[PDB]
């Protein structure tokens, strides 16, 4: 019926990219760059956040089936956004994505697009569609972050600080393979859980079950804390690997 | 696995012929070589590459995989032509959307006009259509192109909606600007004729309302060639749009522009007096001018006309297959 | 775009209705006969009919009634066309000048309504206060006959009884009153209402509902001496008038359905009744006068008079003379005698008016090696069935060959100097368990005979029970000599086997010429036949030999010879068979993308397929591969009655809505989608039901015939007996003829003031399109009949194009010459 889009962390040691001699740090870097390319390009074009994420999820999924050495990442990124726009009904013309990609890429990077940028991107659409098995519908942590926050009642200002801090964590998790390890519902909870710890908030008090210390179980059944901690640790790992610090 | 779409080859189907012309390619009738099932293949051509893959098809793939209902057409898989090449970037081979084959289409069955539709046949037909629309509306999807040709019927009496090419998600909280020229003039609601963007799901109800009337006369209700003439015909029957019945009609762009000849009174019950009482009241609510006062799909299912219809007792319309050829002397 | 020309070679002959009255003068007795689109006016004499006037109307005549409102000297005529064009007409004669006046006119179509099952009904009040029209279920339309209603404006009264069978205005009522039989789930009932022009609604009627026979068919309004109404059914005749109720159920009428009625005595003492088997009865109202001075109806009696042609309409004229208007066979004048003849009959035929009847099939054959061609039709039905031989000689010469059974298909086999004809006759389940024919006919009066002994469907595990009295069709292949039209041989097919298709040809390397028949096993239980045969016969030495049979899983609706191979359509499938050296049929290739492959035509390696609802599809045989290919399909949905190929690119079709259309290959190689699109470039409302298209012409060809502008020749036969001809034009010739039509339509006065452009517009219940690609040759050929002032008016400012001279002005004498050449194609 529907395909399975989630792998175990241990499985990422065997992406095509890894087995062609790319080391783990480099593939992680390529993923961040490709995702942030998609993010930045679409933001310049004024695209809805769902459209950016959908392109990123396509991009992440794509390189579970192909190697970064045979498919230049920024071409792939551009193509993903193009289709993402048509899927999410925020369409853009391919020529406009190229224009923006050229504005943001230097001369070396734009070399990936070859002699005809538009053609290289349009051609890849066939491969992308077959790669993602035409499973175009994608859900993202954002909608769950809001669906669950709406059910929190309490200090308007403390809850809004939680939401914005968690939202930023969602934007940052798109640069990672979490999109490939855990369903979005878990991500939304994980980012709430992380923002709560950082803000010294005890979310259970805002739930309909204020003495249910595991506040998330009423939102997402069957989630081990270990899973949430693994996700949080991975988000904070990205924050430490940079110079940037937690938003607070 | 069954989910790995886009890889299986169209070699696996014996093509029977071209049933019809679609939007993004021709539609073909075919038989699966392995199982013997009849399917309908919609050809999607990306060779033009003006915008690559057609969005119309993207909507049909995105939505119809989510939607599973007895009265919605089941997309089975997507198959491709032989690459004919080991290297990509040289492939123009098209993709085919596999659907369940449907024996007949409603317009086709009507255009012959010797099809007889009793009250019980209409009950069974309409209930399935509304149940499918309700399924789609609960999932917050708008068909936006409901016409007779889009309704499909096989001989068992099963009704299935199809051609979701223009379907898009509707958000009640966030008003979203829409295209505003989506439904065929004959089945377009007065709100769209007045250039109302951000339309409600009630547009689909109006179209299904025009069909309800059409099934009792065998003739479409509002036949016009131009947007103004259509508003006039609707007005001769439903009454002219005016704040008296449509408080927000003044906000619609073309209200001061597209005035009908007169400010007509509503005659729907008079010109349809030959319709059963349970059905006629359903029509009046479905053909209500103000989309905020127009009934919903769920409300149609909770009507005296459709509430107590039994889904099991399909009651198929009698279709002539012998003695139709030679007219009885 | 494509350009074509359509003319009538023989006008409609079937009688669709007939009335009497005082229409031409308050003094004369008139007989108005309505054939499809044609009105014939006669005057009754002591010998027969004197014709006085004939007009054509731009519409099918649906209602025809004579009435005389207070203040008029003579009867006026009301006519309503099938496109709902209404009008009131007057006859006016000025010495030698006869013309028809349009006194009132308009179109009474409703924007919303469901057309009724029993068709348009029109009746007029005895006091001529209003015209009643039943056009839609649940509605009764009233045209009040006031002097000011020159546009025939009308209003609808809501009618509760949705399914109405028949209605009449009653005699002897204080107010205008209607009597109608209607059907609801509890059976059929007779009910009455009063019509109020002041209130514009119904009021409670004079007498209560009575339950009537389930198959109550017709309502008779009886004149004032008795009053009330008579209800005719299948088994019983009943009279109702308030509390009075009578019922006679004589066994004689049960045998055949009664279809027509007419009053003989203005008193209402006597009526005529006719039934489908052609019998003519007298219905007698026996009076009894009471001491009040009042006369009541004592009893009803039915007396058989004799046999007439199966009549759509009867009308008694005067003395003993009755006009029999027949749709299935020849119309008649018959005299009713007081004394029976030695055979017991009171009916003796006077005159016989030719009716080509329903033309089920036909072929063109040069019987006398004349280069001309004679047209041989399958005409009529049941006892009226016949072949007709038709040749030009200025009128058509027509020989009639009676068959007394229904002819279905005809094909000519020259090698055998004879015709093959498929036929079916009606037998009835009898007390022997078998069946008995109601009369002898061609398939029983054959010189030599044979009966199929095929064992193919011999298991017949599925039971088919028979009840005494039920009808069955018995199908035969007739071998008929081309000079004498003697039935040389009759082959009877299997029980419940229908013969649907017939060809004569040679196959493969086989030198023998065969008759091949395609059949279907028809059982009342089956929605669609699932068994059938292709049978190969050889007619040799006065005997028909069964050569080979091929079983098929369906009905062989159509067959045609295809480059020495046999092309047959079985239900949805279109199949190509080869004829082996072992004299058996062998399948080569199949095509399945059809709903029902009803009609087939070929040209070269191309095949045109006519479908029940999917219009026409162009196939091609690809010899390099040994299979079929789909070339192009007409996606617009049309119900087909007959198809024909005009040339390698244009295709002609006939719709069940009485429409003609022409499809062409788009011949644009931009997209494979365009090539596969057959574009409907010709649309034309014919007004007739086309059963058969046939290439050929009846015009004598001495080879000296001037080459006419028209190219090609297709004849077609219709249900009303009308025979037509379709031919092609050059772009230059079409534009001239078309520009001239628009000029003629402004000049020529239409009966009922019906716009010609409206009449010829393509029309279904769901669509109306302006005609295109077709020249109404009958309009063009009327230029020769208009007065000189009108001719010169037509040619004013008329220019020619794409000719020797690019722009060339036309004169009245110029067009008379062109039209006269166009009259020579038929
Ligand atoms: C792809 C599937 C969902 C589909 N599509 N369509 C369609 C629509 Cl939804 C709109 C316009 C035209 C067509 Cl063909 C469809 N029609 C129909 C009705 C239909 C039309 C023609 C048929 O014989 C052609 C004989 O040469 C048989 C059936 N049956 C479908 O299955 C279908």
């Amino acid at each position: 019926t529907k395909p399975c889009w989630y792998w175990d962390k241990k499985d990422l040691a065997h992406t095509p990219s890894q087995l062609e001699g790319l080391d783990p740090a480099t593939e992680a870097r390529y993923r961040r760059e490709g995702a942030r390319f998609i993010f930045d390009v679409g933001t310049r074009l004024g695209l809805h956040y769902d459209t950016l994420a959908t392109g990123i999820i396509y991009f992440h999924r794509f390189y579970m089936f192909h190697s970064f050495k045979q498919f230049p990442r920024y071409v792939t990124g551009a193509c993903c956004l193009f289709l993402a726009g048509k899927v999410e009904e925020t369409p853009k013309k391919c020529k406009d994505i190229i224009k923006t990609a050229r504005s943001l890429l230097n001369d070396v990077q734009f070399g990936q697009f070859g002699d005809d940028p538009k053609e290289e991107v349009m051609v890849l659409e066939r491969i992308l569609l077959q790669t993602i098995k035409f499973d175009l519908q994608v859900e993202h942590p954002y909608q769950f972050l809001l669906k669950y926050a709406k059910q929190l009642k309490g200090d308007k200002n403390k809850i809004q600080k939680l939401v914005q801090m968690a939202w930023t964590f969602v934007n940052d998790s798109l640069c990672t393979t979490l999109s490939l390890q855990w369903e979005p519902e878990i991500i939304a909870v994980a980012v709430m859980y992380l923002a709560g710890r950082l803000c010294k908030f005890e979310i259970q008090e805002w739930t309909s079950k204020p003495m249910y210390r595991r506040w998330w179980e009423q939102f997402v059944q069957d989630v081990p804390v270990d899973v949430l901690e693994d996700i949080c640790h991975q988000i904070l790992d990205l924050y430490s690997q940079g110079k940037q610090q937690m938003p607070h | 696995t069954e989910s790995d779409w886009g890889k299986r080859c169209v070699d696996k189907f014996d093509i029977i012929g071209i049933i019809g012309e679609g939007t993004y390619g021709q539609v073909y009738k075919a038989k699966d070589k392995d199982t013997g099932e009849l399917v309908a293949l919609k050809k999607v051509r990306l060779d033009n590459e003006k915008e690559g893959f057609p969005i119309t098809a993207i909507r049909e793939i995105k939505i119809l995989r989510q939607l599973i209902h007895r009265s919605v057409v089941n997309m089975k898989e997507i198959v491709t032509d032989k690459q004919d090449a080991l290297d990509f970037k040289k492939d123009k081979g098209a993709f085919y959307l596999v659907f369940e084959y449907m024996d007949h289409d409603l317009m086709g069955l009507l255009e012959s006009g010797l099809v007889h539709f009793s009250e019980d046949h209409i009950k069974s037909f309409m209930k399935q259509l509304m149940e499918g629309l309700e399924y789609c509306h609960k999932k917050n999807f708008l068909h936006r192109d409901i016409k007779c040709s889009n309704i499909l019927l096989n001989n068992s009496g099963q009704i299935k909606l199809a051609d979701f090419g223009l379907a898009r998600l509707y958000n009640s909280e966030e008003s979203r600007p829409y295209t505003n020229k989506v439904i065929t003039l004959w089945y377009r609601p007065p709100e769209l004729l007045l250039g109302e963007e951000r339309y409600t799901p009630a547009i689909d109800v109006w179209s299904c309302g025009c069909i309800l009337g059409e099934l009792f006369t065998k003739k479409p209700i509002f036949q016009a060639n131009l947007e103004l003439a259509q508003l006039e015909l609707i007005s001769r029957l439903c009454g002219s749009p005016c704040p008296a019945v449509w408080p927000d009609v003044i906000r619609l762009p073309y209200f001061n522009t597209m005035k009908p000849k007169k400010q007509y009174r509503r005659r729907l019950r008079e010109e349809f007096s030959f319709i059963p009482s349970a059905a006629l009241d359903l029509l009046d609510h479905m053909l209500t001018l103000d989309p905020s006062k127009r009934c919903t799909a769920e409300q149609t299912l909770q009507s005296d006309f459709l509430k107590d219809v039994e889904l099991s007792k399909m009651a198929p319309p009698d279709l002539p297959h012998w003695q139709d050829c030679h007219e009885l002397w | 775009m494509s350009y074509n020309y359509v003319v009538t070679a023989q006008k409609p002959t079937a009688v669709n209705g007939c009335v009497t009255g005082h229409f031409t003068s308050a003094e004369d007795l008139n007989l108005l006969i309505a054939k499809n689109t044609r009105l014939e006016i006669y005057v009754v004499t002591a010998e027969g009919l004197r014709p006085v006037k004939e007009v054509g109307m731009y519409g099918k005549i649906a209602v025809m009634e004579l009435f005389r409102p207070k203040g008029e000297s003579k009867d006026l005529l009301f006519i309503l066309t099938a496109k709902y064009n209404a009008c009131i007409l007057e006859y006016k004669q000025s010495g030698e000048s006869i013309d028809i006046i349009t006194r009132a006119h308009g179109n009474v179509q409703d924007r919303i309504g469901r057309p009724s099952e029993t068709g348009i009904i029109g009746i007029i009040d005895p006091e001529c206060r209003m015209i009643g029209l039943r056009l839609y279920d649940g509605l009764f339309k009233v045209i009040p006959l006031d002097r000011d209603n020159k546009e025939l404006k009308a209003f609808n009264i809501r009618l509760e009884e949705l399914h109405v069978i028949d209605v009449k205005f009653l005699y002897g009522c204080q107010a205008p009153t209607i009597c109608f039989v209607y059907q609801d789930p509890q059976g059929r009932h007779v009910k009455t209402y009063e019509v109020s022009l002041r209130e514009k609604e119904f009021n409670k009627g004079p007498w209560k509902q009575e339950n009537v026979e389930a198959e109550a068919s017709m309502v008779i309004a009886v004149p004032e001496p008795f009053g009330g109404a008579i209800i005719i059914g299948q088994e019983s005749i009943t009279y109702h008038n308030g509390d009075k109720y009578l019922a006679i159920a004589p066994p004689i009428i049960k045998q055949s359905t009664i279809v027509c009625h007419n009053r003989v005595d203005p008193n209402g003492s006597r009526y005529l009744l006719g039934d489908m088997e052609g019998r003519l009865f007298m219905l007698l109202l026996e009076k009894e006068e009471q001491m009040d001075g009042t006369v009541t109806l004592k009893d009803l009696r039915v007396e058989l008079l004799g046999e007439t042609s199966i009549a759509e309409c009867l009308t008694y004229l005067d003395n003993g003379v009755v006009f029999v208007g027949s749709r299935l066979g020849d119309s008649q004048l018959v005299k009713l005698n007081v004394d029976s003849n030695e055979q017991g009959s009171y009916v003796v035929a006077m005159e016989t008016f030719t009716n080509l009847g329903p033309i089920v099939d036909m072929c063109v054959v040069d019987l006398e090696r004349q280069g001309q061609g004679q047209l041989v039709t399958c005409s009529g039905a049941f006892k009226e069935g016949s072949l007709r031989i038709i040749r030009n000689g200025q009128k058509l010469h027509i020989r009639t060959v009676p068959l007394y059974e229904s002819p279905r298909k005809i094909c000519y086999q020259e090698v055998s100097q004879c015709f093959g004809v498929l036929s079916s006759r009606i037998e009835v389940q009898d007390t022997s368990g078998g069946t008995t024919a109601l009369r002898p006919s061609a398939s029983t009066q054959a010189l030599s005979s044979s009966v199929s002994s095929s064992k193919l469907f011999s298991s017949s595990t599925a039971p088919h029970e028979t009840s005494f009295g039920e009808e069955v069709e018995v199908h035969n292949l007739l071998i008929i000599d081309q000079h004498t039209f003697e039935v040389l041989h009759a082959h009877q097919f299997l029980q419940n086997e229908y013969a649907l298709s017939l060809v004569s040809c040679k196959l493969g390397k086989d030198p023998n010429t065969y008759f091949i028949v395609g059949t279907a096993m028809v059982y009342p239980e089956e929605a669609e036949p699932k068994q059938g045969r292709i049978v190969v016969f050889q007619y040799s030495d006065g005997k028909l030999q069964t050569v080979a049979e091929k079983e098929v899983k369906g009905a062989v609706y159509s067959m045609v010879e295809f480059n020495g191979k046999l092309l047959a359509s079985i239900n949805s499938t279109v199949r190509l068979y080869e004829w082996t050296t072992e004299k058996e049929l062998r399948t080569e290739c199949n095509h399945y993308n059809n709903i029902m492959a009803l009609y087939l035509k070929t040209k070269g390696d191309f095949i045109l397929v006519g479908d029940l609802m999917r219009s026409v599809l162009l196939l091609a045989y690809k010899p390099m591969e040994g299979n079929f290919e789909e070339i192009a399909r007409d996606f617009n949905p049309n119900w087909m009655s007959a198809v024909e190929i005009l040339d390698d690119d244009n295709f002609l079709g006939a719709e069940n809505a009485f429409n003609l259309f022409v499809c062409q290959k788009d011949s644009a190689a931009t997209t494979d989608e365009e090539r596969q699109h057959l574009q409907e470039v010709g649309l034309f409302h014919l007004g007739e039901f086309v059963n058969v298209f046939c290439h050929g012409s009846l015009v004598m060809q001495n080879l000296g015939e001037t080459s006419t502008p028209t190219q090609g020749s297709v004849l077609f036969g219709t249900v009303n007996g009308m025979i037509g001809l379709v031919t092609s034009l050059s772009e230059s010739w079409y534009n001239l003829l078309l520009d001239m039509q628009n000029r003629l339509n402004k000049v020529i006065k239409s009966v009922g003031k019906i716009e010609h452009s409206f009449w010829r517009s393509f029309h279904t219940e769901r669509k109306t399109e302006p005609a295109t690609g077709f020249i109404d040759g009958d309009l063009i050929e009327s230029f020769l009949d208009i007065s000189r002032p009108k001719m010169q008016e037509v040619v004013a400012n008329l220019q020619y194009d794409d000719g020797s001279g690019m722009k060339r002005e036309a004169t009245a004498d110029d067009l008379i010459k062109v039209v006269e050449e166009l009259t020579r194609i038929h």
